[PDB]
């Protein structure tokens, strides 16, 4: 039942290591941190707009 | 190749002796012009009548990493059991490599360097002679914390920065295993510049030299412990390896000895050992 | 007296005020010159001590609606020292801000750097260079309106923009726990 | 979307904005671009700076006020100090270009006044003193503008910069006819041409010849009344465009 | 998600025996030090020629 | 045809000729060209002045005497100004190029005396005083060679320039690793190093940063007999290659 994920590397030069995971205990919590999703979405903040601003038009009209 | 990923190789062996034969000919492979700039790559083979040997040697200990992945001593630091009256309670060491004189060299053979390191460190113990030293003295626990450049330094044995809400810190007790960490690629420039032939400011002025680039931070060091009657002094050495190295451009060795850890000052010594006779034995 | 009041927001404009005047001036170090320092963007630098990315200033028009004015938005890269005057700053990467129905103009100021990544803390190895700002024209009113107006400056980081080398901020501290 | 009184023009790392033009005006229809093989002679590969070159020089600004009878600036001599145009400019025998001359001017809807803003080819000034000859000094202050005169009468050499026959024995009124446009301080706060290389060789030098002159002359004089902002200046900013240089030496005057 | 390798031997008188590698941790920096890539190109430093010098031809002519 | 004894190195509007050279040096293997869209960082466009800024510059050349222990010289500061190299080195934070180094010396086959011609890169050199710290005015005189010394000593912040050290706290003999070739004068009458951008970040201020140091050092002193010709000098010629440019703004230094 053993997890294959992988490393985190860096850019090479003009590549993908993996580690191994095996969950030891029965509660989720007991799980290490969940470090490796970069995922994002400033839109709610950077705009909250109900109407679509589009950059190259006037902001007002 | 990957320099990370370790369990990969590449296995190149030596060269082998092919066999010569006599010559009498117009090519002539040891008769060359060194003012090129050109290295002869001649064979004994081309001046000899060689036999065919097999060479099934292997430039291992000679790679990069095998070289530069042997664990290290950089600095060690001395701290003992206080209070916050006591400026000695804690310590701290500014993170440079050339501070000691042997791992400085050998990096040092390269301008240009980019790695991975795992830092070991030894802390070690002492009882302070006293009319107390005589103390049942509990298991004592060390703290080791990195502050980055920018973070708040700790002005006591126990203020508010060794809490640790963000920079990494270690917690040993003794008589443990040596503390360990692996270090990723930390510079801002794609490769770490153990030389640096310029100015901390663009008028041609201020910091000369490898200083200006290389600002890694500090490890401050002090004891988790409350004191005990008599004081006990302590002592971490830090130990670093190079490892999933890559390097750039050779350079000769250094001949003359070091004198600032700051800066790459020398005062002028002999190319090599004197001897006797330009005739020797 | 200003920092601890809502002046220190807004930047004080001025009708018949001479051509190339300068409206203000500093080295761009974000999260560590007082000026950008303990914004959102700041704040966040604040916890890292590596940053890289672009960031945009957007310089926002508060005078009257019947108020005019043009300005020159600098941003010369470092090497040189700051820009001394309009034609200094001119030379540099700038925007001509003509002030009308739309209320604001950005300045976009580029990552330009030696490094992939600059020190959150302000150092000479790591120098950003200058954002200045000039009346490229100025400040004409009507009749009856004030003479004096007010320019107000938003900045956040472009989507180019990260940090490194997580750290504790020097902006919290105590002495004893709190109760 | 879109109002065409809107513009943004970005040339190198310079964006000049605009909340109320009038159109742009392309020089005789041409939009600038490179010397041709088929129209070239120096048989040296030309040096083309782009971006270093082709950006937004603003030039020293000149203020309007209600007798103020008008302006001239001239190219590429205006721009021989301007960043590493002016070298380039230096450094070989010969330049070619064209330009983004952008002229700016703000007032309020209560002010009034109304400026020509032409780009005249080879305006070649007469001297003030019809018996003598003019010269450089009294022709060009690179950067700085040259004024115009009401006064019928100059030092020694000037030019005889009388406004309605605008410096060269014509009339004002027909100026027209060169690449222009108006500044009507009701209507918009700035001008924009787009002047091709117009020259019967080419490529020349940059200093001995001044391609063309920037002429800015009020016709309608400023004007507004009690109390309402005295000061309004005119701001010359100018790009080069598809620059290139042919002939390079040493640092280049005599 | 183990990884085998050959080990470091020795020339046998006239072989492949092998190891296990699992990556415990998250980041490539955490693991083991790479000696086994004996790879090398001593020409940039040996022979940075412009022009390709021949062993058996007269360096100059 | 084509003696390999004889060059011809054309670059801009430049051609250097030899007919006694010992074949060119290529830095590390590596031909000299522009930074590419992975290894960029500045967003902004790049100027490539290309032939204007690409073209051998003829640095002050000196005198190669008997007893003369040695020269260096700093770049790309040697060049800060040669042409519009410098001036774009002048107005830009950053800069990024590649050289073709072209070491001259002629003599006879009377004459007798073999230099080192070598491009070290990061040559950081020592103070003097051990106890103090250098200063630039002893680390470079732009164009004009800086000497080597075979006396132990030197000025408040000058650089320990005894050569068997050259000047770094190393072994001179060992100095060979670095991209290099030799003028015996024997053998040849010119040296040629094409030096790649070797650096640890994909630009750098042309300024503040000395990228490499040339190192003419003598190992076999110049010698010849009764009466023939006393005068033998040695010029540097060096061409940029690939030359790119960002971050501009004004006249560049503090
Ligand atoms: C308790 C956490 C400790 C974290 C320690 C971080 C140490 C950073 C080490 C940087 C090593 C830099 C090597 C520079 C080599 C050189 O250029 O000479
Ligand atoms: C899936 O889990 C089976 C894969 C092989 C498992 C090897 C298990 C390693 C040793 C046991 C760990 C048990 C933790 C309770
Ligand atoms: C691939 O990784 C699965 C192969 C079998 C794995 C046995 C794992 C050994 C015990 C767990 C190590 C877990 C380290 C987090």
């Amino acid at each position: 039942g053993a997890q294959v994920s992988t490393q985190k590397t860096g850019a090479h030069e003009t590549s993908i290591i993996h580690y191994t995971n095996i969950n030891y205990y029965k509660d989720a919590a007991s799980n290490s941190a969940n470090r490796q999703d970069f995922t994002q979405d400033p839109g709610k903040f950077t705009e909250p707009m109900k109407d679509v601003m589009i950059k190259t038009l006037p902001a007002l009209n | 190749g990957d320099v990370q990923n370790a369990v990969e190789g590449a296995m190149v062996r030596v060269a082998d002796t092919v066999q010569t034969s006599a010559t009498n000919s117009e090519r002539v492979p040891n008769l060359t012009a060194v003012e090129t700039g050109h290295t002869s790559q001649a064979v004994p083979g081309d001046t000899m009548q060689t036999r065919h040997v097999i060479n099934n040697h292997v430039r291992s200990e000679s790679t990069i990493e095998n070289f530069l992945a042997r664990s290290a001593c950089v600095f060690y630091l001395e701290y003992k059991t206080g209070t916050k009256e006591d400026s000695n309670s804690f310590n701290n060491w500014v993170i440079t490599t050339r501070r000691v004189a042997q791992l400085r060299r050998k990096l040092e053979m390269f301008t240009y360097l980019r790695f991975d390191m795992e830092i070991t460190v030894v802390i070690t113990s002492s009882q302070d002679q006293s009319t107390s030293q005589n103390q049942n003295a509990p298991v004592l626990t060390h703290q080791i914390m990195y502050v980055p450049p920018g973070g708040p330094i700790p002005v006591s044995v126990d203020d508010y920065s060794w809490q640790t809400s963000t920079n990494p810190s270690i917690f040993w007790t003794e008589g443990n295993a040596p503390a360990r960490m692996s270090i990723p690629f930390i510079s801002i420039g794609n490769a770490y510049s153990n030389f640096y032939d310029g100015w901390s400011h663009f008028s041609q002025a201020g910091v000369y030299g490898f200083t200006t680039l290389n600002n890694m931070g500090q490890l401050f060091f002090r004891h988790v412990n409350k004191p005990n009657p008599a004081a006990i002094t302590s002592v971490a050495r830090i130990y670093f390896k190079p490892k999933h190295v890559r390097a750039w451009v050779p350079r000769p060795p250094r001949l003359c000895p070091y004198i600032n850890s700051t800066n790459v000052n020398f005062e002028p010594k002999p190319v090599t050992e004197v001897r006797t006779n330009i005739i020797t034995t | 007296a200003k920092v601890s009041s809502m002046e220190a927001y807004r930047v004080e404009l001025s009708t018949n005020t001479n051509a190339g005047t300068q409206v203000f001036g500093f080295q761009l170090n974000p999260g560590a010159e007082s000026v950008m320092n303990r914004t959102l963007m700041g704040e966040i630098l604040n916890y890292y001590a590596h940053w890289s990315g672009s960031i945009k200033i957007t310089f926002v028009f508060c005078g009257s609606a019947m108020t005019t004015g043009k300005f020159l938005l600098s941003y010369a890269p470092p090497g040189a020292g700051a820009p001394k005057t309009r034609k200094d700053a001119m030379l540099g990467t700038h925007v001509v801000w003509d002030v009308g129905l739309q209320s604001s103009c950005v300045l976009c100021i580029p990552w330009i750097s030696q490094t992939h990544y600059r020190f959150v803390e302000k150092d000479p190895y790591t120098n950003a260079g200058f954002v200045t700002c000039w009346y490229q024209t100025s400040v004409v009113s009507p009749a009856s309106n004030q003479p004096k107006c007010y320019m107000m400056c938003m900045v956040s980081a472009c989507n180019d923009f990260s940090v490194r080398m997580l750290r504790d901020t020097k902006f919290i501290e105590q002495t004893s726990f709190y109760q | 979307g879109y109002s065409d009184r809107v513009r943004s023009i970005t040339l190198g790392n310079s964006t000049i904005t605009t909340q109320e033009c009038a159109n742009v005006v392309v020089g005789y229809g041409e939009w600038p671009e490179y010397l041709s093989d088929n129209e070239a002679t120096a048989e040296d590969q030309p040096t083309q700076p782009d971006v270093a070159t082709c950006r937004f020089y603003t030039l020293d600004s000149v203020q309007w006020e209600n007798g103020s009878p008008g302006w001239w600036w001239k190219f590429p001599d205006a721009l021989r100090d301007m960043g590493l145009f002016g070298q380039n400019m230096y450094y070989h025998y010969l330049g070619r270009a064209g330009y983004t001359i952008h002229v700016q001017c703000n007032a309020s809807k209560f002010h009034q006044g109304c400026i020509l803003v032409v780009c005249v080819p080879e305006a070649e000034m007469g001297s003030a003193q019809t018996s003598g000859v003019v010269n450089y000094e009294h022709i060009s202050k690179g950067e700085i503008a040259s004024r115009f005169t009401t006064t019928t009468t100059a030092e020694d050499h000037g030019v005889q910069a009388a406004v309605w026959n605008a410096g060269m024995g014509v009339g004002v009124g027909n100026l027209t006819i060169f690449p222009h446009q108006w500044i009507n301080l009701r209507t918009n706060n700035s001008a924009t041409i787009v002047m091709p290389y117009v020259n019967s060789v080419p490529m020349d030098n940059m200093y001995r010849h001044h391609n063309f002159t920037l002429m800015i002359i009020p016709f309608v004089p400023l004007d507004f009344s009690a109390g309402a902002s005295t000061y309004v200046p005119i701001t010359v900013t100018v790009a080069p465009m598809c620059a290139e240089y042919n002939g390079l030496r040493l640092a280049g005057h005599q």
